[PDB]
């Protein structure tokens, strides 16, 4: 019965087992280190009601889009440091924000189960087939957008047609986390039962699943290369796993970090992974050679969400202390 | 029932040797990483912050 | 020999005034999230104070040590002014955070909607705007001037101010003992609230020191400033009665208020957090 | 040229003017979440505190499909339509057997301003991740059926363990919890009457004793508040109060209630500022 799912659990953990031939770190020792890495806020970007949830870099890179549980979304042009758009949400509390990759339509999840999809040149349209609460939304072109849920069924509407196009569920936990890729194919979604698979699109079947942490998962994100991703747990160890491995290629873990984990990002080349948490600071540590590189703790609140530009010029970093700061 | 089926999906996948897949993704990150602000910042007249 | 060993003593008061109310003045702008609720008229008092501490303290030490005021005569009546001033900030400002403190407590779901930013700016302007009427009589007018050691206005060494009995007792009034009054009256009213929360939690829970911690608020403010003023409406009835040397001593002893100033004023983990980057 | 600097300008004024006209509006509404136990009748006093007809048949229907009642154990045709002598065991069976419709028969609010504004609203997860997000509500209503020993770990255990997730979860680490003992009267009723006494179900009943109605259901409604308040009791050092106050089947002051409790929430947290009291 159930044991020879049990017997194919146990298949699958010997292949991961035997086919890992060196470890990381053995090969990355070599690697030169980058060094002590000092950011500072080249602005100093604030302005808001209430505590933020969400934060996203436009594609152009000169804007951004930041959302607040005071229920006021609004548009924030970097470069100017002055408010572009303040679009208030019909939904009291807010969870989630994307933004497009055309720049068209600015998207704004909820935590009243429904999401809507605003457009700059007005609400669009309100999707609410999932049940629960909307934990992230990021949509790759004007036509299909993804959002992940409470209800442990992360699926991929039609902006066109309104309606669930395709649904990837059987994910054992609440989904808490979806990250695309740039290659817009295949998508990584990690859910609070510390089961981090990756879907895809077309296909609807979870052709990866990986379960290398033991809290619940916060956040993911791609390398740059689309052949590896990040993630970091309620605990305080984040692990990186290699999809051609199918393993935890290395886990970035500190013994002094013990609180929790509330954003991970890449960076242009991949090499500085900035990693947010709830202790106040963001800390920068070496893709590569996994060790922790420079730290900044700007915020002074818990940090909820950080992202890098796609040109890379500059990060940036939420704050439930209404204050995000654009470090350089 | 879907999870001996899911199990089963996943029971043959193609896969890369750990050595192959570390070696690869160092050298994504060593001949990409010139590019990178962030590694090394530029000028304050070529970034637009400073 | 005993001079140079006062001034020791006196040279460390100066020192001890300007890093007192700075290092609260500078945290409350290194930070931003102490900067705008609260602290505002922290910083104010802190202001008062470094002025009181940095410019008018200094001078008399100059004034009793020195043999008389090598300064020119009108800024001896311009210190008088710019002193009078800063000692007329400190109190009002205390009054003005102990109306914060009462407003807030003996009239909640009121206190955040009513107090504005820039509500906080107009209460803090117009304590200086009053501490302004009280300064511009002694610079600007010469109401100020009292035949009792006359000359002593005229002459260019001694600057011991000699004033009219009518203005002493009205400024006594506007800057001690009408504070005094809402100072008392609003903390009393407090300590009431207080009382009546602890009792409430007694009955609702089967298993004070907030007279302790209230009682450091108010008496420091009035040991260091009653025996003062006390003094000063004093001498203006009975001339005869006052010793000249005492009533520069009692004067040193209010100045020394200001000093202690800060730690009756923040003391808490927001001013540890301060000296958390300072360290 | 330089005047699209000028026009962001304009429009970061305008969007800044709007804004801070919101702020004093925010700052002046009190926020209060509003998580109750299922069949615990948390929107019954949320009715107090504030076509129809199908509702009723459709809780009629809900508690004809639990009348489910026959699985859990002439007119087994006319209840194979459906889907009397059997509702009374049902009735008595419901105890057991979860019954939501009595027998007898994000969801927002927008409450009486009154003295000042209050918007309370309310959020069924098992893990409940959603809670963590809200650290500025003033205070939680925390509704809890008193008469959930015979229901059902018994229920009115589970929802002792609701202060286990909501106090240890340190995110509400400065949120009051405001708790209602609803169906008091019908606490009392099984009370009362001769039934299984709660000693069945919580076995340190008969060794708590009434602190300093008869005395049967008096002892009775003291003990599932003593066991709340020993919850609440430990790890408290202030910031967090629990509001134990009994709430009966039908009584208008509930709401005037919670905003004299409310007053002291505001209160007692100003007052830990400032380590005044
Ligand atoms: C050296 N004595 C000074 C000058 C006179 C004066 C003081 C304090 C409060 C006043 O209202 C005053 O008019 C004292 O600090």
């Amino acid at each position: 019965l159930r044991q020879e799912a049990e017997q194919l659990k146990n298949q699958i953990r010997d292949a991961r087992k035997a086919c890992a031939d060196a470890t990381l770190s053995q090969i990355t020792n070599n690697i030169d280190p980058v060094g002590r890495i000092q950011m500072r806020t080249r602005r100093t970007l604030r302005g808001h009601l209430a505590k933020i949830y969400a934060m996203h870099w436009g594609t152009d890179s000169r804007l951004l889009v930041s959302a607040s549980q005071d229920g006021k979304l609004i548009i924030w042009d970097s470069y100017t440091t002055n408010k572009v758009h303040a679009i208030p949400l019909r939904s009291s509390w807010v969870m989630t924000c994307a933004y497009a990759p055309s720049g068209n339509y600015v998207a704004c999840g909820g935590l009243d189960n429904i999401c809507s999809i605003y457009n700059l040149k007005r609400v669009s349209r309100e999707l609410a087939g999932h049940t629960g609460y909307l934990s992230c939304c990021r949509f790759l072109d004007d036509n299909q957008i993804v959002t992940s849920s409470g209800d442990t069924t992360c699926a991929l509407w039609d902006i066109e047609t309104g309606q669930q196009t395709t649904t990837f569920t059987g994910h054992t936990g609440d989904v808490m986390s979806l990250s695309l890729a740039p290659d817009t194919r295949l998508f990584v979604s990690g859910a609070c039962d510390a089961s981090a698979k990756l879907w895809d699109v077309r296909e609807g079947m979870c052709r990866q699943t990986f379960t290398g942490h033991e809290s619940d998962i916060n956040a993911i994100c791609f390398f740059p290369n689309g052949n590896a991703f990040a993630t970091g747990s309620d605990d305080a160890t984040c692990r990186l796993f290699d999809l051609r491995a199918d393993q935890e290629l290395m886990t970035y873990s500190h013994d002094n970090i013990i609180c929790g984990i509330t954003s991970v990002s890449f960076s242009k080349s991949g090499r500085l992974l900035l990693a947010g948490y709830d202790d106040f600071n963001c800390n920068v540590w070496d893709a590569l050679k996994a060790d922790r590189a420079g730290v900044l703790a700007g915020h002074d609140n818990r940090v909820s969400c950080l992202g890098v530009t796609d040109d890379g010029m500059a990060v940036a970093t939420g704050s439930w202390d209404s204050f995000l700061k654009i470090w350089n | 029932r879907k999870l001996v089926e899911q199990l089963k999906m996943e029971a043959n996948i193609d896969r890369i040797k750990v050595s192959k897949a570390a070696a690869d993704l160092m050298a994504y990150c060593e001949a990409h990483a010139k590019e990178d602000p962030l590694l090394t910042p530029v000028p304050a007249s070529e970034n637009p912050f400073r | 020999v005993w001079v140079v060993g006062m001034g020791i003593v006196m040279s460390l008061i100066v020192l001890a005034i300007v890093f007192g109310n700075v290092l609260v003045i500078t945290a409350i702008a290194k930070f931003e999230r102490l900067q705008t609720v609260t602290n505002y008229f922290i910083t104010s008092l802190a202001c008062a104070d470094l002025v009181m501490g940095l410019a008018v303290v200094p001078f008399g030490a100059a004034h009793i040590l020195t043999k008389t005021w090598t300064f020119g005569n009108f800024w001896c009546e311009f210190w008088t002014s710019i002193d009078v001033l800063c000692v007329t900030a400190s109190i009002e400002t205390l009054c003005v955070i102990a109306v914060d403190r009462y407003f807030a407590i003996t009239s909640p779901f009121k206190y955040q909607s009513l107090l504005t930013k820039n509500k906080a700016r107009v209460i803090i302007l117009m304590v200086w705007i009053v501490s302004g009427l009280t300064s511009f009589l002694p610079i600007q007018m010469h109401w100020y001037r009292a035949q009792e050691a006359i000359n002593c206005y005229a002459e260019e060494t001694c600057c011991d101010f000699f004033t009219n009995q009518a203005y002493a007792i009205a400024s006594s009034i506007v800057s001690f003992y009408v504070p005094l009054v809402i100072m008392v009256f609003v903390y009393s009213r407090v300590f009431q609230e207080a009382k009546r929360q602890l009792q409430k939690i007694d009955k609702s829970e089967g298993r004070h020191k907030a007279l302790k911690t209230l009682g450091i608020i108010m008496g420091t403010f009035t040991l260091c400033w009653l025996p003062f003023f006390i003094v000063n409406i004093v001498h203006v009835i009975q001339d005869n009665l006052i010793r000249k040397e005492v009533y520069i001593l009692l004067n040193w002893i209010g100045y020394v208020n200001s000093g202690f100033n800060p730690l009756i004023y923040c003391r808490s983990p927001d001013f540890r957090i301060a000296f958390q980057e300072l360290l | 040229q330089r005047n699209e600097e000028k026009a962001q300008r304009e429009a970061n004024k305008k969007i800044e003017k709007q804004l801070q006209k919101d702020k004093q509006v925010y700052r002046a509404t009190h926020r209060l979440l509003l998580l109750g136990a299922g069949e615990s009748g948390k929107s019954t006093i949320v009715k107090q505190m504030r076509a129809t007809k199908q509702d009723i048949k459709n809780n009629l229907k809900e508690a004809i499909e639990t009348i489910a009642a026959m699985s859990n154990l002439e007119n087994q045709f006319r209840v194979d339509y459906i889907l009397d002598e059997g509702v009374r065991a049902c009735y008595e069976r419901s105890n057991e057997y979860q019954l939501i419709d009595c027998a007898q028969y994000i969801f927002e609010t927008k409450f009486q301003v009154d003295k000042v504004n209050f918007h309370m609203f309310d959020v069924r997860d098992e893990r409940r991740k959603w809670i963590q997000c809200f650290n500025d509500v003033t205070a939680i209503i925390f509704v809890v059926a008193s008469s959930s020993y015979n229901m059902v770990t018994n229920r009115l255990q589970e929802a002792l363990n609701l202060f286990k997730s909501i106090w240890n979860n340190r995110w509400l680490r400065t949120i009051s919890v405001i708790l209602f003992l609803n169906k008091q009267d019908l606490l009392a009723e099984k009370v009362l009457a001769g039934k299984s006494k709660i000693e069945d179900y919580f076995p340190e009943f008969a060794r708590y004793t009434t602190p300093e109605e008869d005395p049967r259901v008096t002892r009775a409604k003291y003990f599932i508040r003593d066991e709340f308040l020993r919850i609440s009791t430990a790890s408290g050092d202030g910031r967090h109060y629990c509001y134990p106050h009994f709430t009966c089947a039908v009584d208008t002051e509930n709401i005037r209630r919670v905003f004299n409790d409310c007053r002291d929430i505001i209160q007692r947290m100003h007052l830990r500022q400032y380590e005044l009291l």
